[PDB]
RNA sequence: GGUAAAACAGCCUGUGGGUGAAACACACCCACAGGGCCCAUUGGGCGCUAGCACUCUGGUAUCACCGUACCUUUGUGCGCCUGUUUUACC
């Protein structure tokens, strides 16, 4: 039966300087044939630890691995902002090789309110037939944020989509984009388009807006 | 760095079709190492696919791909391969090749990895994106910094690259994860923040690459006056 | 690698541990279990032999006895073959 590497926790948040512990539990003996990897958004995994407790060359010594029977632990002695990543254990004791489900490590930091910018649709988009209004929430913490679209003071529903960046490797912040999609014929039936943002860094919600045809 | 693994062969493929991925090595000779393939379905974890051992050519396969996939190693080209037949929707993933390092130096750890290549198994057809500007204004200005961007809309499949000023401009850049629209097409936007005083002098150009449709677009993003 | 000089090992079959750019396969090293053949059999020997030296156990011919020569067997040293390792010089 294929060997399973049960990894926990599925995610954690830790403030900078915290000691972080990640645990992997093999379903049967894997001797010491365990590797740990760090994977950053968009990038291939990088090797941190081999043979369960040996530090790969080039890897900062704040990373360390340990073994107790079938329990394997990765430790970060003092979490740094650049340590935001997903971490994976792997067994290389028998085929097929097996990875744990991964652990996404998030940085906890001080509250930061977003900067809020709105972008009216381009002339070039309009004559193709549709209209996108973009609301940009920049460099905020935490990730939770409310984006409300009002068109001539009427709330929108199912008319927008949101995308959120991965945590920033240097300042541990997030950015978000909400884009209101509207047909050209519909876009020209109304004048005011408003992005309304609620966030814990904001003492009261922030509205940015523009009037159609006057951008 | 010194050792590199350079992959190719990815792209859109019909369900039930086939693709061969290549893994070109540099800085070392694949004959002395084990070579592995590991995949990552979008949003998901690493999944080991196959390996090939040195000196014996022994090959090993995950059960999810056994009998459909074939790993091989052309030492005379210093290149490894993965032949993928009868591909299913569940084979969509980023595919990595990885070198298992030398026993005495890194155990059985995978010490070097390819930059990955995406295989989308889909009966849908490829469509290039439309790039629209997101102009800076007083409505994107705050405290001497201004935001401008590019809206990359209505494309398939993933991925698109976006750089700015041919990669001369990197800080302050945010390229957002793509979002899958109800039409079944993707769109994303890339924004950048710049000193507002530079909006008159400096030209900002976003460069959008969508290899599945041969598209390569440079679009200048100039200020509007709100 | 070449040269020179050494060391260690070598009946068969599996098994385990290790090393070789090495998870298996392969090569080599090192152990263990079981087995085979020879002997003078509570034990000892076996890389190979049409040879050599000596010795030893049984024979065969001389042959009154004694003594001699050949065969065989126990070993020892050679001769012959393989594997690995080491040193010096080039």
């Amino acid at each position: 039966s294929d060997i399973q590497m049960t990894q926990s926790p599925s995610s954690l948040s830790a403030s900078v300087g915290d000691r972080v512990t990640i645990t992997c539990r093999a379903s049967q003996s894997v001797s010491s044939a365990v590797a740990w990897y760090q994977q950053k958004p968009g990038k291939a995994p990088k090797l941190l630890i081999y043979s369960a407790s040996s530090l790969y060359s080039g890897v900062p010594s704040r990373f360390s691995g340990s073994r107790s029977g079938t329990d394997f632990t990765l430790t970060i002695s003092s979490l740094q902002p650049e340590d935001f990543a997903t971490y994976y254990c792997q067994q290389s004791y028998s085929f097929p090789s097996t990875f744990g489900q991964g652990t996404k490590v998030e940085i906890k930091r001080t509250v930061a309110a977003p900067s809020v910018f709105i972008f009216p649709p381009s002339d070039e988009q309009l004559k193709s037939g549709t209209a996108s209004v973009v609301c940009l929430l920049n460099n905020f913490y935490p990730r939770e944020a409310k984006v409300q679209w009002k068109v001539d003071n009427a709330l929108q529903s199912g008319n927008s989509q949101e995308s959120v960046t991965e945590q920033d490797s240097a300042d541990s912040t997030y950015s978000l984009s909400s884009t209101l999609t509207l047909s050209k014929a519909d876009y020209e039936k109304h004048k005011v388009y408003a992005c309304e943002v609620t966030h814990q860094g904001l003492s009261s919600p922030v509205t940015k807006s523009f009037n159609r045809g006057e951008c | 760095s010194e050792v590199q693994l350079v992959e190719s062969g990815g792209g859109l493929v019909q369900p039930g079709g086939s693709l061969r991925l290549s893994c070109a090595a540099s800085g070392f000779y694949i004959s002395y190492s084990s070579i592995h393939w590991v995949r990552q379905a979008p949003g998901k974890g690493l999944e080991w696919v196959a390996s090939i051992s040195p000196y014996s050519g022994s090959t090993y396969y995950a059960d999810s791909v056994k009998g459909r996939f074939t790993i091989s190693a052309d030492t005379s080209k210093n290149t490894a391969y993965l032949q993928m037949n009868s591909l299913r929707a569940e084979d969509t993933a980023v595919y990595y090749c990885a070198r298992q390092g030398y026993r005495r130096r890194s155990g059985r750890g995978f010490d070097y990895w390819g930059q990955g290549t995406l295989v989308t198994v889909s009966s849908a057809s490829t469509k290039g994106p439309s790039v629209f500007p997101l102009a800076p204004s007083s409505k994107s200005t705050s405290g001497g910094t201004a935001a401008l961007g590019c809206l990359v809309k209505d494309y398939f499949p993933e991925p698109v690259t976006v750089s700015w000023n041919s990669g001369a401009l990197t800080s302050g850049v945010h390229t957002f994860p793509a979002v899958l629209q109800s039409s079944g097409l993707y769109s994303l936007s890339s924004v950048v923040t710049v000193p507002s005083s530079s909006l008159g002098t400096q030209t900002y150009i976003c460069n959008v690459n969508h290899k599945p449709s041969n598209t390569k677009v440079d679009k200048k993003v100039e200020p509007k006056s709100c």
